[PDB]
């Protein structure tokens, strides 16, 4: 409990921001291999944009 | 002959130009796959602990 009370807080904020960088996305992030496909996503759409 | 060089040094600038396009593309799908794990911890160090 103590480390689940430790990790507690963290996990939420974790979700918090994370759900505003989810909001500041158009697409909606649900798994970090699915966050890492989103990134590199935008890695090419700023390759071609720039 | 003049022409020659021309292609020669344009073939090479074409080719550096590929090899940074493949580079990006191969840092891209990197990224892709790989960043969850990058830069962690070894595992093996503490499984042998």
């Amino acid at each position: 409990i103590q480390s689940l009370t430790a990790r507690a807080p963290v996990w939420l904020a974790a979700q918090d921001t994370l759900n505003q960088l989810c909001e500041q996305s158009g697409e909606t992030l649900a798994s970090s291999n699915d966050v890492t496909e989103y990134m590199q996503q935008l890695l090419e759409r700023e390759r071609e944009a720039t | 002959l003049e022409r020659d060089a021309l292609a020669e040094r344009y073939a090479t600038l074409s080719f550096d130009v590929q090899k940074i396009q493949r580079a990006h593309q191969a840092f891209s799908q990197f990224v892709g796959k790989h960043l969850s794990v990058a830069f962690d911890t070894d595992p093996e160090a503490e499984i042998r602990e």
